[PDB]
């Protein structure tokens, strides 16, 4: 009689019909990824063109149901989830031109090749090529030749496609009842019918800007102390009050300064920490890496693997006969199959990069009892956040020597402990202002409040006013630089990055709290508690059909984004680098450019 | 559990189950029904927006859980009536 019932009744018939059809899908992509050849391609273009078909189909079938007469909270959600068209709701004629010009952003982003200007023959792709030059290269002329040869050879020909393409994606969200695509993108953290835990679309706006107002100072410390080893490496280039240069950041854009480590080390005579000479010696392969995170796993009293994962996973490059892309990825092609892929070599970085692929394997098995349409996270956040914890809590020189990879001999002190939080300074305090400001710029740029011959300055005016990066060469309006990277030019979204920054760590400090650790925060470890895990697991079986606010409260207690465990992690860091910046000027001038004398 | 014999890759779409009837059943009742559910209104004919075949299936493969696990289930059931006994224990004794 309601039409409650006969919602149910199609949501059940979609879930059973699209585990099949997404696992078919997802088996392909992983008989590709791993295994390439020219007949997997096509048997995955037939896999994924029958998934959208299904998609397209279940989403026109279910627009008849008016979301107004829906009454449980679970049902509601996965009609709002299933029922966005998307594209669908453009004319056909632009949503073909739409997937045209993506395709053409993704062609130009990976097939861009810049030639030097003394041999015409010899080119360079991106990251095979210019990724090495900006990250290994010292030289200051070949790191300026790099960026701006890349800049001005992929910018020019992105620009007008560029703006077409926030054309075409404002269309659709004024079609789709948003204001502009940075709504659309916004409305992901949306929640509504819930008391006590309702979140408005410029709600995420006041939050952002609030955070990032508290986390204002440690960065600009930070920037004062790098500028100095800057000035100390580059005495003719820096200005001691302006801003650092752009290709002077370790990476292609800025986003990252793990890189400039060495520049920045307290005591290059300390020892650094890595345990390759522990696993070589010991004759460490990749069985044992998963076996022992494995164990780490169990210490927390989360539920223990399957059989499946180890039979039929690939852990190890396959020889030279078969070539893999293997990028660190957790594969859950539904069904309960749980698979990895990465070329697994006999390092401290894999294998931290292990324990993140497990944390991301426990996630998704953690939900695996939700339903086909809600089988996510909380947001898009809580994956690589809760991944990124346990690669965190693994590389503590603590459970280092408990698990008999380190010395007891070692002897911890304060220099070793300050160049380990520069370290994670320098990965994370770097990013966060880059990940604000872009993702805040495009939300401009949607919202159209910038007109089209002012892009680039403005974003440039942003760039020096509260970045502190400054270019070397003056550009106009024909470049298209945001879209040289791999997120911009290729519809993703980048804020993911400063609210996972935010969650691993507060997640990290109620773990902590619930641990009884008495020690830094950052010698806490999250083994021999069961009750941490049980505390995690508590948000684990949630996934997404109740709140975020909620899972996040049933971790940390808190409804909110706060940024206390951030700067309680780094006090340390923060006093000593203050301590460091009485003889240095704090802050810097946006009128000083490297091109202006 | 059985795991070994009543598992296969590629799913497996042999058992079935129901879960639709018109009402309770009965103690040790068996119930091939065939025809269509009607919810409370509609004289419909076939498999109507509202009438839905009620058989779903077990999908089943051998990287599920423990919780939804295809266990094995046999029952046995006796009756304490005063009658002629045909099935009884056995028993044995010593030497002569
Ligand atoms: C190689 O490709 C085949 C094609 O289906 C696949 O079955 C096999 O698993 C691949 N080898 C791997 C992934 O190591
Ligand atoms: C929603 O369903 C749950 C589980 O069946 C039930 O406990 C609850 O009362 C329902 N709430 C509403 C608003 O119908
Ligand atoms: C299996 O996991 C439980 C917690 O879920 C833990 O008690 C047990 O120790 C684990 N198994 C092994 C062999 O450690
Ligand atoms: C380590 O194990 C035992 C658990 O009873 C105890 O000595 C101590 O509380 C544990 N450490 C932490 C941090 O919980
Ligand atoms: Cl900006």
């Amino acid at each position: 009689s309601t039409i409650e019932e006969q919602a149910k009744t199609f949501l059940d018939k979609f879930n059973h019909e699209a585990e099949d059809l997404f696992y078919q899908s997802s088996l392909a992509s992983w008989n590709y990824n791993t295994n390439i050849t020219e007949e997997n391609v096509q048997n995955m273009n037939n896999a994924g063109d029958k998934w959208s078909a299904f998609l397209k189909e279940q989403s026109t079938l279910a627009q008849m149901y008016p979301l107004q007469e829906i009454q449980n909270l679970t049902v509601k959600l996965q009609l709002q989830a299933l029922q966005q068209n998307g594209s669908s709701v453009l004319s056909e004629d632009k949503s073909k031109r739409l997937n045209t010009i993506l395709n053409t952003m993704s062609t130009i982003y990976s097939t861009g090749k810049v030639c030097n200007p003394d041999n015409p023959q010899e080119c360079l792709l991106l990251e095979p090529g210019l990724n090495e030059i900006m990250a290994n290269s010292l030289d200051y002329n070949e790191r300026l030749w790099a960026w701006e040869s890349w800049r001005s050879e992929v910018g020019k020909q992105l620009r007008p496609l560029y703006e077409e393409y926030v054309v075409l994606k404002n269309e659709m969200a004024r079609a789709n009842h948003y204001e502009d695509y940075g709504d659309y993108w916004r409305g992901d953290y949306e929640v509504n019918g819930v008391d006590g835990y309702d979140y408005s679309r410029g709600q995420l706006i006041e939050d952002v800007e609030h955070t990032f107002e508290e986390i204002k100072p440690l960065y600009e410390h930070l920037h004062a102390y790098v500028r100095a080893k800057l000035m100390n490496a580059y005495p003719s280039y820096i200005s001691p009050i302006g801003c650092l240069p752009a290709h002077l950041l370790g990476d292609m854009w800025g986003r990252f300064w793990t890189n400039l480590y060495s520049l920045t080390v307290p005591f290059g005579q300390k020892p650094n920490i890595d345990v390759t000479d522990a696993m070589v010696d010991q004759a460490w392969d990749a069985q044992r890496i998963f076996k022992e995170a494995e164990k780490f796993f169990v210490s927390v009293g989360l539920p223990n693997m399957t059989q499946g994962f180890w039979e039929n996973s690939m852990l190890t490059d396959p020889g030279n006969v078969q070539k893999a892309v293997c990028h660190p990825t957790a594969w859950d092609l539904g069904k309960g199959d749980f698979r990895i892929l990465m070329c697994t070599k006999v390092t401290m970085d894999d294998f931290l990069t292990a324990h993140h692929e497990m944390g991301h394997i426990q996630y998704d098995m953690a939900y695996a009892a939700q339903p086909f349409l809600l089988r996510n996270g909380a947001n898009e956040g809580f994956h690589e956040a809760v991944g990124e914890i346990m690669s965190l809590s693994a590389a503590t020189p603590k459970h280092l020597k408990s698990i008999g990879l380190l010395s007891p001999d070692f002897q911890e002190d304060n220099e070793t402990e300050i160049n380990f939080l520069l370290k994670q300074a320098l990965t994370i305090v770097g990013t966060l202002p880059f990940t604000y400001m872009l993702e805040k710029w495009r939300w401009m740029v949607f919202k159209g409040e910038i007109p089209k011959d002012q892009w680039m300055k403005k974003w440039w005016e942003m760039k020096r006013e509260i970045v502190g990066v400054v270019e070397p060469v003056p550009h106009d309006e024909t470049y298209c630089d945001p879209a040289s990277l791999f997120h911009v030019s290729n519809d993703y979204s980048f804020i993911r990055y400063y609210t996972r920054t935010l969650y691993q760590f507060q997640f990290q400090e109620a773990l902590c709290q619930a641990a009884k650790h008495e020690g830094p925060l950052h010698k806490c470890d999250i083994s021999n508690s069961t009750e941490a895990g049980q505390k995690l697991f508590n948000m684990l079986r949630l996934g997404k059909s109740e709140p975020w606010t909620l899972a996040l409260e049933n971790v940390v207690g808190a409804k909110n984004m706060n940024v206390r465990p951030l700067l309680n992690y780094f006090e340390p860091l923060f006093t000593w680098l203050k301590d460091q910046n009485k003889n240095s000027f704090v802050g810097w001038s946006t009128d000083w450019s490297p091109y202006a004398d | 559990n059985s795991n070994k014999l009543d598992s296969k890759h590629s799913g497996n779409y042999d058992y079935w189950y129901r879960l639709f009837r018109k009402s309770k059943l009965k103690p040790f009742e068996r119930d091939i029904s065939t025809e269509i559910y009607q919810a409370g209104n509609k004289p419909c004919k076939g498999k109507g927006p509202n009438c839905y075949f009620p058989l779903q299936s077990y999908g089943f493969r051998p990287t599920y859980g423990v919780g939804h696990q295809p266990y094995r289930v046999v029952v046995l059931s006796f009756e304490l009536l005063h009658a002629p006994a045909t099935v009884c224990g056995p028993k044995k004794s010593t030497n002569l």
